């Protein structure tokens, strides 16, 4: 049994349905995003960043987990809705100044130590 | 007779031995329905009975916050408005039940 | 002994000691422990289920009336499985006390939200998430109160760093404030300070 | 007067228009009756996507349930057709 | 839809960095939002990677109105922690500078509200009271604000052999700044109108949202942590403690000028009784030795070497230590671990608490209103961010 308690889901079935629920206030949002913040990106590159986020914890099995994911992108979408954020931390999402690094290892090899 | 208790917010009460009379009254008839052997029951019985005792026993009202020590009568009352709220929710929560749930072998060890 | 020492008053210890079995008698289905600390300091250790009552009966019983809540802070153990720790100071009025209420939590657990008893524990529980990661259930309004805009990590848990993850810089092509990862010139020094040498003997552990 | 009658045809007909105006799917190799998840290889975020498109241009929304389990055109026209109640 | 506007952080009446987002209709306050964490620099994680007498200067910098309030406040824990009492001496000039102290807070306070609600003279008229007391505070410890004098052995160093009679000399002088102050201000039709019924708070709701100190005492509380929980040698002295009736601005006020004349008159006791002796505990596994010892004896120089490579350990335990600070109720829940380091230090500032309750009080109120209400409130972002 193990016996854990729950935040909000009982399984994966609701969890994947909240994911779901707050994929499309996210797909919904991002037009205004655009248009409020006088980004220079077009919708669909946000439309795409948000996909990535989501992408990025696919693979979580735990429903806790997915269920405190979710509580952390309703706390970003609200912070992004009122414009609490600032230009700079959406762009923080596209890392726009950070010089690409290589992952063969030949290229890491000869930059440095680092593996 | 007194005007200005002196606390914003809390109103002068007129005729307060007899609203102390009746919260006294309801808070023993809510703890009639806890079981006998619980703590809080019999605590809070005692102590609501020596002040309900002293209440009848007295016709003075500044005697009677001398009496019972508990700070400007209309704070008394109030005190016994939240005892009864508190003596509601207790019989719904019935604390007095053993103890769940031991904590882990060393959840409470300090240092480390 | 008289003059450098501390001096000890035995009459607080006393009654402290009773109202603590007092709250324990009343409270078996929650209280886990009860300690009075010899600077004369009272803590009642209990389940976490019991968060709501616990504390309405401290905030409402007549004998109590701690109606007022000092503070609301986490202290975080790693080596523990419940790893943080849950801390109410209360303080009585009425009856010129003090009082501590622990309880415990880990990662995914949620804690009820202590809102509708005390007011003030609205920041602190916000505080608590902010900082630890600790989940709050029915609170009001539950977001980031001390971190900036979309910061990542606890920073008041053990395991982050001191410097953290990320620092900003303003950059001129893009016009703009941006994040890059911490890059110091001066690395922080650790100093390692403990003495090889026991100093209290009082606390000495058992060897296992 | 209002808008015309509308028909399961027309229905038919936008659902089929919107789809192929979805970037992910070659509007040759769709049908009426093919699956997305297994004919046109779509993931459960591009329903939901298909599913918001479907809901802006028939101007209602559709709950998470019912429209969780239209997983072909098929079952989006029979379904705005219900909401709809129509029958031609 | 309602109107929302950002007052602050580059905002005078902000008091610093604060980001008010408020709701407004017209000019009608639906609804404020403060925002904080814009002077928040991560203290407590940097003291628990310092000893005890690092972390020391942190205190001086969370509430940099009122300095020696805070290390009196940390001192004290410690010395509970460390089972250890401070001299007598030492505790009578803690109690006359957390005094002198109280008096810089409370003028900041005052002059600064009545900056915010448009008058400009009592600043400038008190601002020099404030420089003659930080040149008090710079002749005890060198430095104008950020002593680091009081510490957990009691403190650093002993006064100048000139310094009583110009505190004397200040102290029989003050009452006459605080009488033109009070002729500004207190009887004034259009500060009163500015005041009056501004901010009202029950007592049941001051104490359920966690206030302290004065903003307790206009709503008719009678508590002050100096009368019902004395620490150093405040048994000793005698002092009344102002009470408001309406809880309002303008009772909160009268209430701060009156606590800053009962702080002249702790201050004159004070001079009257100072004892004399040594200003720190006579026990160098604490407290350092002298110079002139540690340069002479063995141990005086083993132990001056540990005390400021390793510093002195702490038995393991836990403490919730308060004091009466200009502000309110200032706490510190300090953990031991047995080390030469603070395993946790949490800090509690009485203004994060009155800065959480200032939406309930600025139902029903204009603009002006809240900006007075931001005043009454005595608010300092160094100790609300932490
Ligand atoms: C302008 C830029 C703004 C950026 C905003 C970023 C906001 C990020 C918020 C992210 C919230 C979460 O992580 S939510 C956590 C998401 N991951 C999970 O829930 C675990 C289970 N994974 C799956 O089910 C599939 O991989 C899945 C792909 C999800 C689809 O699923 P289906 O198809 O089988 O239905
Ligand atoms: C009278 O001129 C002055 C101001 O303009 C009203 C200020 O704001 C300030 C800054 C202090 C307030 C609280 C913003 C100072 C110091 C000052 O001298």
């Amino acid at each position: 049994g193990t016996s854990v308690k729950p935040i909000f889901s009982r399984d994966m079935n609701e969890a994947k349905r909240r994911v779901r629920e707050l994929y499309r206030a996210w797909y919904r949002e991002v037009p205004n995003t655009v248009h409020l913040f006088q980004l220079d990106i077009s919708v669909k590159q946000g439309r795409d960043k948000v996909r990535e986020m989501f992408m990025k914890n696919a693979h979580v099995t735990d429903p806790r987990v997915v269920d405190l994911l979710v509580i952390k992108g309703k706390m970003e979408l609200e912070e992004t809705i009122n414009v609490w954020k600032q230009r700079t931390h959406i762009m923080r999402f596209f890392h726009e100044t950070e010089a690409p690094r290589p992952t063969d290892f030949l290229s890491k090899f000869y930059v440095g130590h680092d593996p | 007779l007194k005007k200005t208790t002196g606390l914003v917010g809390l109103a002068v009460c007129e005729t307060p031995h007899e609203r102390l009379k009746i919260l006294y009254t309801k808070i023993l008839d809510v703890l009639g329905q806890i079981p006998k052997n619980a703590a809080y029951r019999k605590y809070t019985e005692q102590i609501t009975n020596e002040k309900l005792g002293m209440v009848k026993a007295e016709p003075d009202v500044k005697k009677l916050e001398e009496q019972l020590q508990g700070g400007q009568i209309e704070e008394v009352i109030l005190q016994a408005e939240n005892e009864l709220s508190l003596a509601r929710k207790m019989l719904r929560w019935k604390p007095w039940e053993p103890l769940v749930e031991e904590p882990p072998a060393n959840q409470w060890k300090w240092p480390i | 002994t008289r003059p450098t020492i501390r001096p000890r008053n035995d009459v607080v210890h006393k009654q402290l000691s009773a109202f603590g079995q007092y709250v324990a008698e009343i409270l078996p289905k929650y209280v886990q422990q009860v300690q009075v600390s010899c600077f004369n300091e009272l803590e009642i250790f209990i389940h976490p289920d019991g968060v709501i009552p616990v504390l309405t009966f401290l905030r409402d019983h007549t004998n109590a009336q701690f109606k007022s809540l000092a503070d609301l802070t986490a202290v975080d153990v790693p080596t523990r499985q419940n790893r943080f720790e849950i801390v109410y100071n209360l303080l009585s009025l009425r009856f010129n006390s003090r009082i501590r209420v622990k309880t415990y939590t880990d990662e995914l657990t949620p804690i009820e939200s202590s809102v509708t008893v005390y007011k003030a524990a609205n920041w602190y529980e916000r505080e608590i998430w902010d900082m630890f990661g600790v989940f709050f259930a029915n609170h009001p309004d539950l977001r980031r109160i001390l971190t900036d805009y979309g910061f990542e990590g606890h920073p008041f848990r053990k395991d982050f760093p001191l410097s953290g993850y990320v620092e900003l810089r303003y950059d001129d092509e893009v016009k703009r404030v941006v994040a890059e990862p911490v890059e110091l010139a001066q690395e922080f020094r650790k100093f390692d300070l403990n003495s090889p040498w026991e100093a209290f003997p009082a606390y000495r552990q058992p060897p296992e | 007067s209002d808008a015309p009658p509308l028909t399961l045809e027309a229905i038919k007909d936008r659902v089929l228009y919107v789809l192929k105006l979805y970037d992910k799917i070659d509007p040759e190799k769709l049908s009426v009756n093919s699956h997305f998840m297994k004919d046109l290889g779509l993931d459960s975020l591009d329903q939901v996507e298909i599913i918001m498109a479907m809901e802006d241009e028939f101007g209602f929304e559709i709950p998470d349930i019912d429209a969780e389990k239209l997983m072909c055109p098929q079952e989006i026209v029979d379904y705005i057709a219900d909401k709809k109640d129509v029958y031609e | 839809s309602n109107l929302t506007l950002n007052f602050g952080p580059q905002h005078p009446a902000a008091h610093g960095v604060l980001r008010l987002v408020m709701e407004l209709s017209g000019e009608m306050v639906r609804k404020c939002d403060p925002h904080i964490g814009l002077l928040h620099r991560g203290t407590e994680k940097l003291i628990e990677y310092k000893t005890y007498l690092q972390a020391l200067p942190y205190f001086d910098r969370l509430d940099y109105v009122s300095m020696m309030c805070n290390e009196q406040a940390y001192s004290l824990a410690v010395e509970k922690l460390l089972n250890i009492q401070p001299p007598p001496r030492a505790q009578w000039i803690r109690v006359l500078f957390g005094e002198i102290t109280r008096l810089l807070n409370h003028i900041m306070a005052v002059t600064t509200h009545a900056l915010d609600i448009g008058a400009m003279t009592p600043f400038f008229w008190m601002f020099e009271e404030r420089e003659k007391m930080f040149e008090f505070y710079e002749r005890v410890s060198g430095a104008r604000m950020h002593a680091a004098y009081i510490r957990p052995g009691g403190v650093h160093q002993d006064l100048p052999l000139g310094l009583l009679d110009d505190i004397y000399e200040f102290s029989k002088n003050f009452s006459f700044r605080i009488d033109e102050l009070e002729e500004m201000l207190t009887n004034n039709r259009i500060w009163r109108n500015r005041t009056v019924d501004i901010g009202v708070v029950t007592a049941e709701d001051a104490l359920n949202y966690g206030f302290s100190g004065v903003m307790l005492r206009g709503s008719g509380i009678q508590w002050d942590l100096r009368k019902t929980q004395p620490y150093d040698v405040y048994d000793q002295v005698e002092f009344d403690v102002p009470i408001g009736s309406r809880g309002d601005c303008y009772d909160r006020y009268l209430c701060r000028v009156e606590e800053m004349r009962q702080s002249l008159r702790i201050i004159s006791q004070c001079l009257n009784k100072m004892p004399p002796g040594e200003i720190k505990v006579d026990d160098a596994k604490v407290s350092p030795p002298k110079r002139a010892e540690m340069k002479t004896s063995m141990e005086s120089l083993i132990h001056h070497f540990k005390l400021y490579t390793e510093g002195y350990q702490v038995p393991p335990g836990a403490t919730y230590t308060a004091i009466e600070a200009p502000k309110g109720e200032f706490g510190v829940y300090l953990v031991s671990d047995g080390s030469s380091r603070p395993y946790r230090c949490k800090i509690k500032a009485p203004g994060f608490a009155h800065l959480a309750g200032l939406d309930k009080m600025s139902k029903g109120h204009m603009l002006a209103d809240v900006v007075a209400i931001i005043g009454t409130q005595d608010i300092v972002f160094g100790e609300v961010d932490r």
